[PDB]
């Protein structure tokens, strides 16, 4: 115990030295406006990634769709032909397909609903921030108005 | 609201 | 949402808030003593005294 | 930073007054959802002007507390001044005394 | 946690330090003319690109 | 449309709203003194007596 | 982050040092007819150019 006794005094010392740098509330609030709006930026990039992921999922279903329907024109081909061994290589391309795009689909439709959420939780976001810029006027005024009147007090 | 209101004006 | 310590913003309104409070708390007996001295009280009754 | 929120308020019922005017275009245009739209940022701006103005009234009532301090303190360095006056003539006599008395 | 919170520190001293001088009313303006007008000389070229 | 702060659109709006609050402010408090003093009503007061 | 915002406003000083030197109208005023004539010189010998 008496090496974690140490530990918390050392600690404690850090601590307070830390603590009286940032006291000051003009410091502090200065960065944390500028943090959440660098935070929106990037959470809008995420999201934008997300989108262009979900726009690129589709294509490839697309693709995957398009690539069926050009296995199936192969397959008439084949019956045209009348070879059998043709026509069920082709069939048998277009069933590994299907599967993949059922999968997909799946994947896709989880994806989408979680990229809804996150752009409602952007506008909520918006809405904060705006906020916060109303309640740190207020708190500047109150904090000069408080260091004038402790001065006053002490007289 | 803003509907029956809206139509209230345009009543007139 | 959470509230954590590491936000920049939660940290900095739970110190913005307690030392807010603990001023205004101080300021309030700072000027009840203004209040408590007589002169203080003296000149609003006088004023009123005086014109008439 | 009271005439600042005075302002920022005027501003935000101006803001209102500019969305009322876009909700009575979007009736005249008669799209439902444009005239929904208007409506909900109204609503979000009037919840925050309300919560500024009960901040500024408590800022303005600080404010002139303020103010009557000062007058006050303008009263008590000119005293202290006459008080300084008197107090050094007495400590020059006290100096000037005690020489006197050690002989 | 205490190496976060001096980083904090550091980074908000010479940010208040750096915007008083930064503040600046014939500089900012200047400042933000010369930049508006080189952004639109630079969006020109790439329109002419799109036009190509 | 958002870009960063150092972007003189986002940047010159803020630096003239804190400078302007700044001016009216100051301004506004050394007009009141000014009037409060007795001696500034007495020379309007006077000027009339003088005139006739 | 903080460097770049620091050498902007190092720069809009710099440039107002710079305008001021050649702020008087006459040498630069002397100096913008020359090259427009100029200007329309090159142009001209161009066209002759295309022309021929």
């Amino acid at each position: 115990m008496g090496l974690f006794d140490r530990i918390k005094r050392v600690v404690s010392s850090n601590l307070n030295d830390l603590v009286n740098k940032a006291e000051d509330p003009e410091k502090m609030l200065e960065q944390a406006i500028l943090e959440m709006q660098e935070d929106l930026v990037q959470l809008r990039q995420g999201v934008a990634q997300a989108i262009a992921a979900q726009k690129r999922s589709e294509k490839q279903y697309n693709d995957a769709q398009n690539e069926i329907n050009k296995w199936q024109r192969n397959a008439q081909l084949a019956l045209q032909k009348g070879d059998e061994n043709l026509a069920r290589q082709a069939l048998e391309r277009k069933k590994t397909y299907t599967d993949t795009s059922a999968a997909l689909k799946a994947s896709l439709d989880t994806q989408s609903t979680q990229v809804e959420t996150l752009k409602r939780n952007l506008i909520q976001l918006e809405s904060k921030i705006s906020e916060a810029k109303t309640k740190k006027e207020m708190l500047k005024a109150r904090i000069t108005t408080a260091k004038a009147q402790e001065q006053l007090q002490g007289m | 609201d803003e509907l029956a209101a809206l139509k209230a004006q345009m009543l007139p | 949402v959470r509230g954590m310590n590491t936000s920049s913003a939660m940290s900095a309104f739970e110190r913005m808030e307690e030392k807010v409070l603990m001023q205004e708390s101080r300021a309030q007996a700072l000027g009840e003593l203004a209040g408590a001295d007589l002169e203080t009280q003296f000149a609003q009754l006088e004023g009123g005294s005086d014109v008439d």
